[PDB]
């Protein structure tokens, strides 16, 4: 009654707001017989979203 | 007169060098450019303040 | 949006013209320099030969 | 069983899950600081950091 724990209601965020993430479930086959590896962009170390 | 050449501004400047490619400089880019101009003029006129 | 697709089974590879058409690797093209700057690695592996 | 759950309580569990979801996503959004794009991938856009 004489003093109650004041809540903390003003807090800040710095990263990007999000709650859903995309995760790989099965690895691809970047070396294969039909299509040469120079086709794919993983062979060039390109960063994809 | 110089900063009006590498950014969008209402100042009438007669706009000579346009065949040379460039990007629309933002505040920070134009600020770095203006700093180089400043230090160059100070060096030329032998100033330190 | 220049995009390459490997021609399979002997067909030549094609590239995505600005008007939507796909064209082989021959003739006379017109690039902006920004394309080659964006894909300096993937382009020369395809074009140098 | 460590791998079993009572089906007659999925609703209560999901209500608690949604409550914790909302309670977790209660933050404000900081303004960090941007940076001009020095490459030709975008039209000189300003990017977060």
């Amino acid at each position: 009654l004489l003093h109650a724990d004041t809540p903390r209601l003003v807090t800040w965020d710095a990263g990007l707001c999000t709650s859903f993430k995309i995760v790989p479930i099965v690895p691809a086959q970047v070396p294969q017989d039909v299509l040469a590896y120079t086709f794919f962009t993983s062979s060039y170390a390109i960063q994809s979203p | 007169t110089l900063v009006a050449q590498i950014s969008e501004t209402q100042y009438p400047v007669d706009r000579y060098l346009d065949w040379i490619p460039s990007l629309r400089a933002s505040a920070a880019t134009a600020a770095t450019f203006a700093e180089w101009v400043n230090t160059s003029m100070k060096t030329a006129f032998d100033l330190s303040d | 949006d220049c995009r390459i697709s490997f021609g399979m089974n002997g067909a030549a590879p094609m590239i995505r013209d600005e008007t939507g058409m796909m064209v082989p690797f021959e003739g006379n093209w017109i690039f902006p320099l920004a394309l080659w700057q964006m894909n300096t690695r993937y382009f020369n592996q395809q074009f140098d030969a | 069983s460590v791998r079993g759950a009572n089906p007659l309580m999925f609703r209560a569990n999901v209500l608690h899950m949604l409550l914790e979801f909302v309670l977790d996503n209660l933050y404000l959004n900081r303004h960090t600081g941007f940076s001009q794009d020095h490459t030709p991938f975008t039209e000189g856009a300003n990017l977060r950091s």
